RNA sequence: UUAGUUGGGCACUCUAAAGUGACUGCCGGUGCAAGCCGGAGGAAGGUGGGGAUGACGUCAAAUCAUCAUGCCCCUUAUGACCUGGGCUACACACGUGCUACAAUGGAUGGUACAAAGGGUCGCGAAGCCGCGAGGUGGAGCCAAUCCCAUAAAACCAUUCUCAGUUCGGAUUGUAGGCUGCAACUCGCCUACAUGAAGCCGGAAUCGCUAGUAAUCGUGGAUCAGCAUGCCACGGUGAAUACGU
């Protein structure tokens, strides 16, 4: 009954966040699953290397985002506020 | 035979493709409305079939009659004065095809 | 209740099970000949079953999904190979000697940043 | 037998092996029908009867390319001569590809063909300036 | 164009000049509008299409159908 | 006119085919993407400092 | 259930965290040795593959306009505000290529499979009126939940004999389709008609050493439309290193 998805460009703006949310739900709620790791997206947006001339040799740059998830429904009042109190740790923003 | 001279040893669809107006598909349909089999040699196109085909193609521009259908329009373009006419009389592309590299098959 | 395994070759993946029977090989719910009409996977998808003297050990229902014509055909083999090994440990030596147990590591590569493909350097003359 | 890998498919420039397999099987079956011998042997007869005495090449003498005799290697000449065989089965105007390959192979088994006399094409040109 | 909306022509050359040449219609016009199309309603009058250098006068004949009001001055 | 090129392709253009995508960091008119609303080159220049 | 469909379940693929793995680690030949050549074991052998990173510096090293700054200048101005400029040619030579004389392929058909972006205007459904392209209408959500999207060329069938031949497709005639205020030069595509050059190519020359060359499609960034260009992705996938 709870859908709190996540997405960030880091393995540390979510891993600690998943640890915290899981700890809060396990202590508070009962019906809960394990940390479900959602997929990742990995771009390639290559460019040109020079200033004006010589466009036959260039480097590439990306912006890759992974995704995390969690879900828990049946619990108690201590887990009622989890979707809003214990959420996104440093570096990211995930909407319940 | 049928408007013009056709080969007498090739398939009818292939044989009927030797007129200025009879191509590869519009003649396949034309020979279909005449109710004649398409994969039989021109030898089997006997007097009955030859008459049927001749009556079939009598309304489709072909042979030297279908040549004034071309030159009248080009002469009209030359008389009108459009850039297409100027290029057609000269050898460059009538369309916008670029002729500072490899435009020779149409101009020598 | 059956011999289990997994497989892969080129860009494919397999999950082949050698369930006991007589030799009716069915690949991803299709006949032994409609899926592979040619003879490409006639011995190749069978030599792993004949890796030991066990051709009729199991009518192995197969499962190949993803990849290519021989990529999946190299995957059914990559599944049957471990199947005989999992059912019987002694089937490992036949896979090792036959040149059939190796996870084929060849795969397609990247594309260079200024070439004309993965390796084909362009053509150009100076004078 | 690497003929499928080196002649049909190698001249089948699409990296296709199925057409090579089909052509090879058809030629072998046609040979085994009319001649009565299995392909395991008659296909071998053309292995060493395709490399000429030497190769055909030009040598620069005093900075000018002149006629001198040079040869190709047991892999270079083997490769170029299997290529010449794939040409010899193809130089004729025979309609069917499999039939053409089978007929050239049978003629080579009978010691004749554009690959049988090709032993002089890369030899006589070099033997004319040895 | 070859679309499903039919003909088109710039209104500056036509609306108050070519569609309004009925009285004392024996003059030409320095029609800088070369985008327009020579519709059948303007047969007889003359428009001076601009080819870049000077507004070249144009004659509207019966066979002019099949060209713009500025395509005869390349 | 170069600093006046933010007034022909930036002012009020009176047609639907009178506006394209220059960059905003540098005023370059060519090679300017819209998924980062910027140009090339200068992404080798801002994506180094940060 | 027409079907992953609905329930059911993490079994399998899958996705992402911590491991394991590969190290001349063992055996043999050579070699005082370093090491070279085999073999084992092993998923891979020998810097596994590929990246990314380009020391000291040469072809007068560029930028005070990214920022800071020393000296020198303007202070009714060198400060602040108000607002308008150049296009595909063709007698020719030259570089990369795409199609071509492709059964390695053609009127049509049955129908296996990638990566990535982004997403609140952002794709945009279906149904829809059409061979092919547009307009009606909109399903889905702040997200592996909703869109672009449909991977097909393969493999497997019909007609054609290597074409001036049922090959090739420019060149033109006609009639259409879209996007775009508007397709005159100067967008692309389709249908009918037309049907050329072009038969493995001189001197010479380019790239390449295994998932590589060759070979067929798919996709993205620029963008209303316009790629045969660039940058990615897989299917099928070889010959050869005598040698300096
Ligand atoms: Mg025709
Ligand atoms: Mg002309
Ligand atoms: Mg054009
Ligand atoms: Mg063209
Ligand atoms: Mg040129
Ligand atoms: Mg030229
Ligand atoms: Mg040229
Ligand atoms: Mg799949
Ligand atoms: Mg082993
Ligand atoms: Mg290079
Ligand atoms: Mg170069
Ligand atoms: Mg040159
Ligand atoms: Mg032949
Ligand atoms: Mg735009
Ligand atoms: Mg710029
Ligand atoms: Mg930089
Ligand atoms: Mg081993
Ligand atoms: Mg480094
Ligand atoms: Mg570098
Ligand atoms: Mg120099
Ligand atoms: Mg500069
Ligand atoms: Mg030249
Ligand atoms: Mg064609
Ligand atoms: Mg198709
Ligand atoms: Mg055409
Ligand atoms: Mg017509
Ligand atoms: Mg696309
Ligand atoms: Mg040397
Ligand atoms: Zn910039």
């Amino acid at each position: 009954k709870i859908r709190i998805r996540l997405k960030a460009y880091d393995h540390r703006i979510l891993d600690q966040s998943a640890e915290k949310i899981v700890e809060t739900a396990k202590r508070s709620g009962a019906s809960v699953s394990g940390p479900i790791p959602l997929p990742t997206e990995k771009s390639i947006y290559t460019v040109l290397r020079a200033v004006h001339k010589y466009k036959d040799s260039r480097e590439q740059f990306e912006m890759r985002t992974h995704k995390r998830l969690i879900d828990i429904v049946n619990p108690t009042p201590q887990t009622v506020d989890s979707l809003m109190r214990l959420d996104l740790p440093s570096g990211v923003d995930i909407e319940i | 035979i049928a408007g013009v001279d056709v080969p007498r040893e090739k398939r009818i669809v292939i044989s009927l493709t030797y007129i200025y107006g009879i191509g590869k598909q519009t003649a396949k349909e034309v020979l279909a409305e005449a109710g004649v089999s398409e994969d039989t040699r021109t030898r089997d196109l006997t007097e009955e079939e030859l008459g049927k085909i001749r009556e079939i193609l009598d309304r489709i521009k072909v042979e030297g009659d279908l040549r004034r259908e071309v030159n009248l329009n080009i002469k009209r373009l030359i008389e009108i004065g459009s850039y297409r006419g100027m290029r057609h009389r000269r050898g460059l592309p009538v369309r916008g095809q670029n002729t500072k590299n490899n435009a020779r098959t149409r101009k020598g | 209740v059956q011999y289990y395994g997994t497989g892969r070759r080129k860009s494919s993946v397999a999950r082949v099970r050698l369930v006991p029977g007589d030799g009716k090989i069915v690949i991803n719910n299709r006949d032994w000949e409609d899926y592979i009409p040619f003879a490409a996977l006639r011995e190749v998808i069978k030599q792993p079953l004949v890796a030991t003297e066990t051709l009729g050990n199991y009518d192995v229902l197969v499962n190949v999904h993803g990849g290519g014509y021989t990529g999946q055909a190299g995957a059914i083999r990559h599944g049957v190979a471990r199947a005989l090994l999992q059912v019987a440990p002694e089937y490992r030596p036949a896979l090792k000697s036959a040149g059939l147990l190796t996870r084929d590591p060849r795969m397609k590569e990247r594309k260079k940043y200024g070439l004309k493909g993965a390796r084909r350097a362009p053509q150009f003359s100076k004078r | 037998s690497k003929l499928v890998t080196r002649l049909i498919n190698k001249m089948m420039v699409d990296g296709k092996r199925g057409k090579s397999q089909a052509i090879l099987y058809s030629a072998f079956d046609i040979i085994a029908q009319e001649t009565g011998k299995d392909p395991m042997e008659v296909f071998e007869q053309a292995m060493k009867n395709i490399m000429p005495l030497l190769e055909v090449k030009a040598r620069r003498v005093g900075g000018a390319n002149y006629q001198v005799p040079i040869e190709v290697r047991a892999d270079r000449r083997s490769t170029l001569g299997l290529r010449w065989l794939v040409n010899y089965a193809r130089l004729r105007g025979e309609k069917t590809m499999e039939v053409r390959v089978a007929r050239e192979i049978m003629d080579a088994a009978n010691n004749t063909g554009a690959s049988v006399k090709k032993r002089e094409d890369t030899h006589k040109m070099a033997d004319a300036n040895r | 164009r070859s679309l499903k909306k039919g003909p088109f022509v710039d209104d500056h050359l036509m609306k108050k000049v070519e569609a309004a040449a009925e009285s004392e219609k024996k003059q030409v016009i320095k029609t800088w509008s070369r985008r327009s199309t020579i519709f059948p309603t303007f047969v007889g009058q003359t428009i001076a299409v601009y080819d870049g250098r000077k507004h070249v006068p144009v004659y509207v004949q019966e066979d002019m159908v099949g060209h713009k009001l500025g395509e005869f001055a390349p | 006119a170069k600093k006046s090129m933010i007034a022909k392709q930036k002012r009020t253009p009176k047609y639907a085919v009178q506006a394209y995508t220059r960059c905003e960091r540098c005023g370059r008119p060519h090679s300017v993407i819209r998924k980062f609303k910027l140009c090339r080159i200068c992404f080798r220049e801002l994506a180094y400092k940060g």
